[PDB]
C-alpha cells in the first residue's frame, strides 16, 4: 500500500532568480518522504499517475514553470497570474503519469513575485492517484 | 462508508462575519455527512490522508484561513476593487478521528460573488489508515 | 484496476460554441477526455474530482456542467472580472458523483468568456477519480 502525498509551504524570505528551483520549505505532509524540503522538488520511487497542486500569494506579476523529468527537466506547461499594486493568490495544477527517478518541480521565471509567510502562504502539494 | 467525500457550497448573498467561521450552508455531495452544514465544520470519521481545496469568490478583500483541531494551517488573501475574483487555497493532512477542519475569514471577509460566481469548500479521503 | 484521471490544456482550440475545448492533452489515462469536443465521459461510476485554472485577460465567467441521459445538469460558476487586460487566472473545482455515459465539460458564459490564445501561459482542465461506486 502505497501512500504518497505531501504539502509544503516557502517560508523562506529570499526573492527569486529567473530559472531558479523554487523550493518550499516547511513541510505539513509527506507520507513516503518523495518531496525534498531542501530542493523543492518531488522525485517519483512508484510509477503512476499524480496530481500536483500549488496556491501562490503574491504582490505583483507571477509566472512559474511546472517542471518534470529525470536527468534534464522540460516545463510541461507555465502559469501566470498579473496583479498591479495588489495583492494576489494563484493557483495551478496537474495530473501526471510519471516514471521512477524522475522529478517534478515549479521553477521561477523573469515574474518572480512571490509572498511565504504567516497570513500569506505559498503552497505547493502532490499525490498518487494509481500506481503502475 | 469506508471512504469520505464532500463538496459544499455558500448560498447566501450575505458574506461571512468579520474574524469568524465561514458557514457553507448548502450540499452538492456529503454523503457520509463528514462536513457538518449546522456547525460550518468537517469532523474526521474515518482517520487517514485528506485532500482539502477551497474556490472563493469576492468583490473586495479576502483572506480565507483553514482551521484543523484550533491550529490555523494555511491562510490565502486576495485584494479587488468591485470587481470579482476567485480566491483558492488547499492542503493535504493527514487526520486522526473525531478532529475537526474548517474555513475562516479574518478583517477581510468579503464572500460577494457577482451573479454566476460561487463558493465551494471540498474534501477527500485518499489514503485510509 | 481503474485509473481513470485527465488533463488538457489549450493550444489549437477549435472555436465556437459555449463549450471550452481543451485541445491538447498531457494525460488522458483510459482516455475519457474527448479533445475535439472538450467532454470527459465517464465510465467506470463513482465520485470523481474535476477542476479548472484558466487564463483570462478581461471578463471571464466559467462553469463546469454536466450531462444524464443527454440532459444538461448546470452547476456553480466562477468569474474573474478584473477587466483589464493583464493575466488573471479563475479557477474552480467540485466532487461529482458520476453514472456510466455521464459527460462533464467547462462552459463560458457567453456574455463574458475571453480565455487567453498564446504560447505564454497556460489553461488546464483536469479531473480524477477519487473513488469507484
Amino acid at each position: 500500500t502505497q501512500k504518497i502525498a505531501f504539502s509544503a509551504t516557502r517560508t523562506i524570505n529570499v526573492p527569486l532568480r529567473r530559472d531558479q528551483t523554487i523550493r518550499f520549505d516547511h513541510v505539513i505532509t509527506n507520507m513516503n518522504n518523495n518531496y525534498e524540503p531542501r530542493s523543492g522538488k518531488f522525485t517519483c520511487k512508484v510509477p503512476g499517475l499524480y496530481y500536483f497542486t500549488y496556491h501562490a500569494s503574491s504582490r505583483g506579476n507571477l509566472c512559474v514553470n511546472l517542471m518534470r523529468g529525470r536527468e534534464r527537466a522540460q516545463k510541461v506547461v507555465t502559469f501566470c497570474d498579473y496583479a498591479y499594486n495588489t495583492f494576489q493568490v494563484t493557483t495551478g495544477g496537474m495530473v501526471l503519469k510519471l516514471e521512477q527517478g524522475e522529478n517534478v518541480f515549479l521553477q521561477a521565471t523573469d515574474k518572480n513575485s512571490l509572498l511565504g509567510m504567516e497570513g500569506a502562504n505559498s503552497i505547493f502539494s502532490g499525490f498518487l492517484l494509481f500506481p503502475d | 462508508k469506508f471512504q469520505s467525500v464532500f463538496t459544499v457550497t455558500r448560498q447566501t448573498h450575505q458574506p461571512p462575519a468579520p474574524n469568524s467561521l465561514i458557514r457553507f450552508n448548502a450540499v452538492l455531495t456529503n454523503p457520509q455527512g463528514d462536513y457538518d452544514t449546522s456547525t460550518g465544520k468537517f469532523t474526521c470519521k474515518v482517520p487517514g490522508l485528506y485532500y482539502f481545496v477551497y474556490h472563493a469568490s469576492h468583490t473586495a478583500n479576502l483572506c480565507v484561513l483553514l482551521y484543523r483541531s484550533g491550529v490555523k494551517v494555511v491562510t490565502f488573501c486576495g485584494h479587488t476593487s468591485k470587481t470579482n475574483q476567485v480566491n483558492s487555497g488547499g492542503v493535504l493532512l493527514r487526520l486522526q478521528v473525531g478532529e475537526e477542519v474548517w474555513l475562516a475569514v479574518n478583517d477581510y471577509y468579503d464572500m460577494v460573488g457577482i451573479q454566476g460566481s460561487d463558493s465551494v469548500f471540498s474534501g477527500f479521503l485518499l489514503f485510509p489508515d | 484496476q481503474p485509473r481513470p484521471a485527465f488533463s488538457a490544456i489549450r493550444r489549437n482550440p477549435p472555436m465556437g460554441g459555449n463549450v471550452v475545448i481543451f485541445d491538447t492533452v498531457i494525460t488522458n489515462q483510459e482516455e475519457p477526455y474527448q479533445n475535439h469536443s472538450g467532454r470527459f465521459v465517464c465510465t467506470v461510476p463513482g465520485y470523481y474530482y474535476f477542476t479548472f485554472q484558466v487564463l483570462s485577460q478581461w471578463e471571464i465567467c466559467l462553469s463546469i456542467v454536466s450531462s444524464s441521459r443527454g440532459q444538461v445538469r448546470r452547476s456553480l460558476g466562477f468569474c474573474d472580472t478584473t477587466n483589464k487586460g493583464l493575466f488573471q487566472v479563475v479557477s474552480g473545482g467540485m466532487v461529482l458523483q458520476l453514472q456510466q455515459g455521464d459527460q462533464v465539460w467547462v462552459e463560458k458564459d457567453p456574455k463574458k468568456g475571453h480565455i487567453y490564445q498564446g504560447s505564454e501561459a497556460d489553461s488546464v482542465f483536469s479531473g480524477f477519480l477519487i473513488f469507484p461506486s
